[PDB]
């Protein structure tokens, strides 16, 4: 089946996290606007690997990282998942 | 002065009597549950409520260095008797 | 960092002393199981001995290996004498349960053992 | 006399003899014990107690007591620094939870400020 | 201050101070502390390499005879990396004085087995090996004495709790006595008696 | 003890029975303590 | 640069200006003994214990209230310092009665410890010893006023934290009765916190009164429940069981106080507990059985009922571990309709997006605030610890506190603005002499009450107050970074369930009546059997079920908040792990252990056995839920605000009012506090 939930994990000091900060400060509205049926959760604690996860299809947590990636490649991997 | 629960045995001066579904009743088989047959709360109404003409009075316990230590209790509660926490015997005031 | 080890230089002498100690335990077992009038087959006792050896195979620090060799030598002396009785030798074994497995649901019935 | 010594870790848990059930299952906690709030004195501070977590305590079916199958239930180890606490816990093998020390926060109070003129800090009673 | 409080002698204090200063000057290789308490009993605190040289000095030399050997224990002090404290205690037949040779040691590195010069130290060293695990290289026989044979754990440590882990009972199943994990009949309650409020102002350690 | 026998207390037994062990009439132990946590008694009405 | 030289018996140290001798002496370790000074209150001087001979002065002066000139030397161990301590300690024990057996502070006195370590031994004052007869302050606090040493600590606590002003000194000389003059049963919030203030045995706990004396009971770390703030709770446990609790100190949150409900909730905790796995019976009745048949019944029904027809209402006080185990099981079967108890909107990203569903400010950080408004709530009757924090702020520094929605008993002179969402629209427009204070203030803070969020105006009022936050954050140059916005809650497991990304509100089950549901701590009538097909199959798990337990199909005896080493979450994201104190009575197993055993008995499996493995899966759900006692803020306020324009909803004109309005509705409206009888005693003391 299709995608159900998307998990984003970020921090305050990492360049890949800085790119995903620029993604989440510029281009969040198109995802939830186009897809209201995806509660894409965002997480901030202090310092963690900037991870992009997807929970769907009978209990599958699929796992990519957004360590030291540019924001267009981040959106590329996001569309690769979705 | 004891109750008899529907279990059928002697109750005590603490609310600890058994249920019917217990095995401790049947381990009481053959040997009697010995209990003090002279309870505590009933020996409070037997003591007369003394009336002392003073206001802030004393309680020692019947004997110098034999009992509980000194405590001085007040009688400002006009209808309530003063009660020593150690003794358990009451006091009143007579103006 | 200065540390003075017991016997070891590398784990070669460790392997040498532990294989000689196992040879001593092998020729230790049948004399004792005949002397104490025990009740256990020789195969089972030797397999529990080598199982106790294979329990602590995860240690690479050579001082710890030296101290294990010295402890095993101590108990081999105290069992090759008649100083230890039938009770301690059976206490090495576990024939009285102790039945506790490592299943999750078994520990969930008889609970509060995570 | 200037022998082998190698800079490595320690593995005393294969020596101290407590069984592996109690090794890997039970969990330690290192904390400064808090001030018992009814008194106000912090001599009970300045120490790092290592404790173990609590486990089952049923009813003793003849007297009404709390028996337990826990020999380690009444351990405490009062230490002086967090570093030696963590070093000993990692040296003896079992896991551990570190809670951090919390001093009382220094304040700024004065009796003249309790007798203010147009500030609302006013004692209102005495 | 004079009635019911024990008076002292500063003369013995000065004597032990001068003697400890003398020993500290003439064996500089291993002396770290020479401390004297209020009631004049000497303590000498020693690195774990000069065990045999310092004891061969202190048995002899006609200025400190000290033939009499006493206790050995290694007081289990955590919050250290060198945990255990080997405490030699020495008494002089000729001079009537007590010196405490406290050498320090860790968990796994041996001190050098004082039985070579002290024939009283044999079962003392065997006792310390049984109760703690302080290994003694160059020793004739190390065994377990004052414990059970099949028991292990080195119980006088602080890591070993009050009750043992094992507990014997006889059973008619296998017709003998077996050990089980401990099933106490009562708690061994723990009274938090460490009261506050600083009963000794002189022994205050500097806080952070 | 017949020079001064008595004492002025109104609770002393009139027996001082001997050592009554090995009998049908002797001590048994039991915890003189009430209910621990008062287990939940369900509402006994039936639904559906 | 703002230093003062003092010598503590030769040891030099530096002192900030304006402070006391006593804080520097406690800085170097010397605890000068004290009786009237306490750091949560102002400085009286009426106990006289802190005298210390300060040099070149013939008079010996107090240390709790001495300004510190430059270059002191402080002789603590002198002669006449000890002589003054001997004199004062001899004066205290004159008119103090011989009650140390029948006191309740035998292990925890102050006269006893300090008279051992500082006082004389041979007493004097042969005759005399007057006595003051006790009062009746409240049925929750037992009160003997002969032991009162008149130290004026409860009075300062009342007039400076409680704000109630009912305790006072009466009389002169020896005769100073301390209390309320008019036979009034003093009942207010935090009145349970006066038994920890009173240093001598004159104000003790009434329900605890005579069960133990504190050397037997061992003290254990745990985390609070029933409030979203979590004062750090020390349980004094005894006999494989309890005796009592106390509050210990976190520095930032909930400093040295605790809730009255929290203090007196353990009685109902030990009152009516669910003990056994219970199954219905062929008459239609409810009995109990072994775990085998019960979990086999639940497992067979779980195998033969699938789809979206399986629900889980997780309310009350449950774990994060139980929720992760439940989510693992329920995603493992086919799909889910997990829901919480209370309702929280998810349109402007309320489930995710860490900002808009917790208290984003620091609870300690509200003392540095400037102006706070307060949209409908009643914080005296909704987590009173935060109201104590607000009054601490309002008393020490300067606030401007506004309340919108209901005239209630906030005891600290709030400015009320009215009761209308159109007033919030005016602030958004907004013509006030107070909206100017908002958008031209330095540090602005808006506190949302969640009682005004459980109405049918959640998304619109949330979006409007978030637009207020956007407006003032983009204005005023604040700061950066710092925030106007924060919200509150009442139930901790709701906040934890929002942190785990669940679906708040039972509207998904109002849409979908299921074949099967799990009531994990269902308090009252969230749903009925009427709103659902008649073959309901509820599995109600918990402790002392009062409502839901008569709605029973399969009862599981769930554990309690003292019975497991679980992890809870406060309202500002700080994860705090609980610890085991008392094992549950009956069988009454552990929650996630029950879930994994249920998965084992059902024809499936789950990849965890230990609580370390459960912590690993909790880490891979959220990484901040292992960093215990650690806090880190949230951001993305403009993103949440621009996502708060998706469904532009209207706003009502009806007056918004919280349900938590008075004493009885603070006490009764929880499960465990609803259980107890001492709460019923003080409720009928309020009504009588
Ligand atoms: C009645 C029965 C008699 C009593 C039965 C129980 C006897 C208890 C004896 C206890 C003795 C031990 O368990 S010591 C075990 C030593 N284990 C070690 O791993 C030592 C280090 N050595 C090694 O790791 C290696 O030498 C290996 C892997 C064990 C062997 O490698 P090889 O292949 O190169
Ligand atoms: S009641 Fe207690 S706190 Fe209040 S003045 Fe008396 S001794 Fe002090
Ligand atoms: S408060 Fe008074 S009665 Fe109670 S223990 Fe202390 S000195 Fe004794
Ligand atoms: S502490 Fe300074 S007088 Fe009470
Ligand atoms: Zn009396």
């Amino acid at each position: 089946l299709g995608l159900r939930e998307i998990r984003i994990h970020l921090c305050q000091r990492s360049p890949g996290s800085q790119g995903v900060r620029d993604f989440i400060e510029k281009r969040y509205v198109e995802l939830k606007k186009a897809n209201p049926d995806l509660p894409i959760l965002i997480r901030e604690c202090s310092d963690v690997q900037p991870k992009l996860w997807a929970r769907y299809a009978f209990g599958q947590e699929k796992n990519v990282s957004l360590n030291n990636f540019s924001a267009d490649q981040v959106t590329r991997a996001l569309e690769n998942v979705l | 002065g004891v109750r008899t629960s529907p279990t059928g045995e002697k109750v005590t001066h603490t609310g600890q009597v058994y249920d019917d579904e217990d095995y401790r009743r049947v381990r009481f088989v053959g040997r009697q549950k010995e209990v003090n047959e002279n309870f505590a709360i009933d020996l409070i109404a037997e003591q007369p409520v003394s009336q002392v003409g003073s206001r802030v009075i004393s309680c020692d316990g019947g004997g110098g260095a034999l009992g509980h230590p000194r405590v001085y209790i007040n009688l400002d509660k006009e209808t309530k008797t003063g009660t020593c926490g150690y003794c358990g015997l009451q006091f009143r005031q007579q103006h | 960092t200065s540390v003075k080890p017991i016997f070891s230089r590398d784990m070669n002498e460790a392997k040498r002393r532990v294989r000689e100690l196992y040879r001593a335990w092998y020729r230790e077992v049948p004399n004792t199981v005949h002397l104490f009038q025990l009740d256990i087959s020789v195969k089972q006792g030797r397999d529990k001995v080598r199982e106790m050896f294979k329990k602590n195979a995860h240690v690479t620090d050579p001082r710890v290996v030296d101290l294990l060799v010295i402890k095993g030598k101590m108990e081999l002396e105290e069992t090759i004498n008649v100083w230890k009785q039938r009770t301690h030798v059976m206490r090495f074994f576990h024939e009285t349960e102790a039945p506790r497995p490592k299943d999750f649901l078994s520990k969930f019935y008889v609970g509060h053992d995570p | 006399t200037q022998l082998i010594t190698v800079d490595e870790k320690l593995d005393i848990t294969t020596l101290t003899g407590v069984p592996e059930e109690h090794i890997k299952t039970r969990k330690a906690r290192i904390f400064v014990p808090a001030r018992n709030n009814m008194q106000s004195g912090v001599n009970n501070t300045k120490k790092w107690k290592m404790e173990f977590d609590t486990r089952e305590r049923w009813e003793n079916p003849l007297m009404g007591w709390a028996s337990t199958a826990d020999p380690l239930s009444n351990l405490v180890l009062t230490f002086s620094t967090k570093e030696d606490a963590i070093a000993f816990a990692e040296k003896n093998g079992w896991s551990y939870d570190v809670e951090e020390r919390k001093v009382p926060k220094p304040k700024s109070k004065s009796y003249g400020a309790n007798f203010s003129w147009n500030k609302r800090t006013r004692v209102s009673t005495k | 201050t004079r009635p019911t409080v024990r008076p002292r002698n500063d003369v013995a204090h000065k004597q032990l101070s001068a003697f400890g200063e003398y020993v500290a000057e003439i064996l500089p290789k291993y002396v770290q502390q020479v401390q004297v308490s209020c009631f004049s009993e000497l303590e000498i605190c020693i690195h774990p390499d000069g065990v045999i040289p310092v004891l061969t000095f202190l048995r002899d030399h006609s200025n400190a005879q000290f033939k009499s050997l006493a206790d050995l224990t290694a007081v289990d002090i955590p919050t250290r990396q060198n945990r255990f404290e080997i405490v030699y205690n020495l008494l002089s037949l000729r001079f009537n004085s007590r010196i405490r040779v406290k050498t320090y040691t860790d968990e796994l590195t041996p001190v050098e087995s004082s039985v070579s010069v002290y024939k009283a130290a044999n079962w003392y060293e065997r006792e310390i090996w049984d109760m703690f695990g302080v290994f003694f290289a160059n020793h004739p026989d190390l065994r377990r004495i004052l414990t059970d044979y099949g028991f292990e754990g080195h119980p006088f440590r602080k890591d070993f709790p009050l009750s043992g882990y094992v507990e014997l009972r006889y059973d008619d199943e296998v017709k003998r006595v077996v050990a089980e994990p401990v099933e106490l009949a009562q708690e061994f309650r723990k009274f938090d008696l460490n009261s506050p409020w600083e009963a000794f102002p002189a022994y205050r350690q500097p806080p952070e | 003890p017949t020079v001064k026998p008595p004492t002025a207390r109104k609770f002393i037994w009139t027996n001082h029975k001997f050592n009554l062990s090995g009998t049908p009439q002797q001590y048994v132990p039991y915890s003189t303590t009430r209910k621990k946590i008062q287990e939940w008694v369900p509402p006994s009405t039936p639904y559906k | 640069s703002n230093l003062i030289e003092v010598f503590v018996d030769g040891q030099s140290v530096m002192v900030e200006p304006g402070t006391t001798v006593l804080q520097a002496c406690e800085k170097v370790g010397m605890q000068i003994p004290r009786f009237c000074y306490h750091e949560r209150l102002s400085v009286a001087g009426n106990c006289r214990m802190c005298l210390v001979e300060i040099e070149k002065a013939p008079k010996v002066v107090a240390a709790c209230a001495m300004p510190v000139m430059k270059g002191w030397n402080i002789l603590t161990n002198s002669e006449k310092t000890k002589k003054a301590r001997e004199g004062v300690m001899e004066f205290l024990l004159a008119n103090h009665p011989l009650d140390c057996p029948i006191c309740d502070q035998g292990g925890e006195c102050d006269l006893q410890d300090q008279s051992m370590m500082f006082g004389s031994d041979r007493s004097r004052f042969l005759e005399g010893k007057r006595a003051v007869e006790d009062k009746n302050i409240g049925p929750l606090v037992k009160t003997i006023m002969t032991r009162c040493i008149q130290c004026t600590r409860c009075i300062r606590f009342a007039s400076e934290i409680a704000g109630v002003d009912d305790l006072g000194t009466t009389g002169r000389g020896n005769d100073m009765q301390v209390g309320t003059y008019i036979e009034k049963m003093f009942m207010s919030e935090l009145s349970g916190n006066i038994i920890d203030i009173c240093p001598v045995g004159a104000l003790t706990s009434k329900p605890y009164a005579f069960t133990a004396r504190p050397w037997e009971t061992r003290k254990t770390e745990s985390i609070d429940v029933m409030d979203a703030v979590g004062s750090n709770i020390v349980v004094s446990t005894r006999t494989g069981e309890v005796m009592r609790i106390l509050p210990r100190m976190h520095e930032d949150i909930n400093e040295e106080w605790i809730s009255d409900k929290t203090r007196f909730a353990y009685d109902g905790l030990k009152r009516q507990r669910l003990t056994e796995p219970m199954v219905r019976n062929e008459k239609g009745l409810l009995t109990h059985t072994t775990w085998e048949d019960a979990l086999s019944r639940v497992a067979g029904m779980l195998q033969s009922c699938q789809g979206n027809d399986v629900a889980a209402i997780a309310g009350g006080l449950v774990d994060a571990e139980a929720l992760i185990a439940l989510k693992d099981l329920l995603n493992r079967v086919d799909s889910d309709t997990l829901c919480t108890e209370e309702v929280f909107p998810t349109a402007g990203a309320g489930t995710d997006l860490r900002s808009n569903y917790l208290l984003n400010t620091t609870i300690a950080g509200v003392e540095e605030a400037d102006v706070v408004l307060l949209v409908g709530t009643n914080p005296r009757f909704e987590a009173p610890l935060f109201n104590a924090r607000i009054r601490k702020s309002w008393l020490h520094n300067d606030l401007k506190v506004a309340l919108i929605g209901s005239p209630v008993d906030l005891t600290y002179r709030y400015d009320h603005l009215g009761d209308s969402p159109k007033i919030l629209q005016d602030i958004a427009s907004g013509s006030h002499p107070f909206s100017q204070v908002l958008q031209e203030a330095k540090k602005p803070m808006v506190v949302l009450g969640s009682s005004a969020l459980q109405r049918n105006d959640g998304a619109a009022i949330l979006a409007a107050v978030s637009n207020i936050a956007q407006k003032i954050r983009t204005s005023s140059g604040v700061t950066g970074d710092w925030k106007v916005m924060n919200i509150l809650h009442r139930i901790a497991s709701q906040v934890a369930a929002l942190d785990l990304g669940y679906k708040p509100g039972v509207e998904a089950i109002r849409k979908n009546p299921p074949k099967m549901l799990f009531l994990l701590g269902a308090d009252g009538g969230c749903v009925t059997r009427q709103d659902l097909p008649k073959d309901c199959f509820i599995v109600y798990q918990g402790h002392h079920g009062d409502v839901g337990a008569p709605i029973a199909d399969v009862i599981l005896p769930g554990a309690a908040y003292t019975e497991k080493s679980a992890t809870y979450v406060n309202t500002e994201g700080r994860a705090q792990q609980t610890k085991v104190a008392v094992m549950p009575p009956g069988l009454a197993r552990e929650d996630w252990k029950i879930i994994r055993a249920l998965s084992e008995i059902a024809g499936m499996t789950l990849p965890y056995d230990t609580l370390d493995q459960v912590r690993n899966r909790l880490e891979e759900v959220s990484p901040n839920l292992v960093r215990y006692d650690d806090v880190e803020g949230a951001n993305y306020f403009q993103q949440a605000s621009e996502l708060s324009k998706l469904v532009n909803q209207q706003l009502l004109a009806d007056p918004l009012v919280p349900p938590q309005l008075t004493i009885k509705d603070f006490y009764m409206t929880d499960s465990i506090s609803r259980a107890s009888q001492t709460m019923a005693k003080c409720v009928k003391a309020v009504t009588e």
